């Protein structure tokens, strides 16, 4: 049940440790400073918004 | 017609000017029809009073403008009798492309002008196993 509405901690820690904080610090600027799987990003969004 | 225009003198045409319209009754059924007497004022710039004729009641236009109106009259009669005439007297329009383009650039900046302040999102709360459960 939790894992069809709720996100995983999996999917949260993949990315807070691989894509976000390495872009930038103290406020996370921007993100051009990135590779193309900003893309792969973008529908995580898609999938955790369409099913929080 | 005739380039015989009648002196607006009140010797000659008693209370032309008196009010601000004439009328006048058009062909076999007498339709009425009223003009304004500025449009018809708008014909005594172009009359020339050296000419007068019909016991010195009426001068001559200038045959510049008289012709052009001649012109004019025959233009929209060969159009009554055409029956491809293009309607809409007005010319070639082409300013319908600026108003939709007009159109669209409103209803654009309008739609980014509104999530500019409907995205404040100043933090968000994400439910996340293990930490926020």
């Amino acid at each position: 049940f939790l894992d069809t509405f709720t996100v995983k901690a999996t999917e949260a820690q993949e990315i807070k440790t691989i894509v976000d904080k390495c872009h930038k610090g103290n406020t996370f600027d921007f993100h051009a400073l990135s590779d193309e799987e900003l893309r792969r990003l973008e529908q995580l969004y898609s999938t955790v918004n369409n099913r929080v | 017609m005739l380039n015989f225009i009648p002196k607006r003198c009140p010797s000659v045409s008693l209370l032309f000017g008196k009010r601000p319209v004439q009328r006048i009754e058009v062909g076999q059924a007498r339709h009425q029809l009223e003009i304004p007497v500025e449009t018809i004022e708008k014909i005594y710039e172009g009359v020339d009073s050296r000419l007068e004729y019909h016991n010195k009641d009426y001068n001559a236009m200038k045959w510049k403008d008289f012709m052009k109106l001649k012109l004019d009259a025959y233009h929209l009669l060969e159009a009554s009798q055409s029956e491809t005439a293009a309607k809409s007297a007005l010319s070639d329009l082409n300013w319908f492309s600026d108003l939709a383009d007009i159109y669209s650039g409103q209803q654009t900046m309008a739609e980014m002008d509104v999530a500019l302040k409907a995205q404040g999102e100043q933090k968000l709360s994400y439910p996340i196993q293990g930490k926020n459960i």
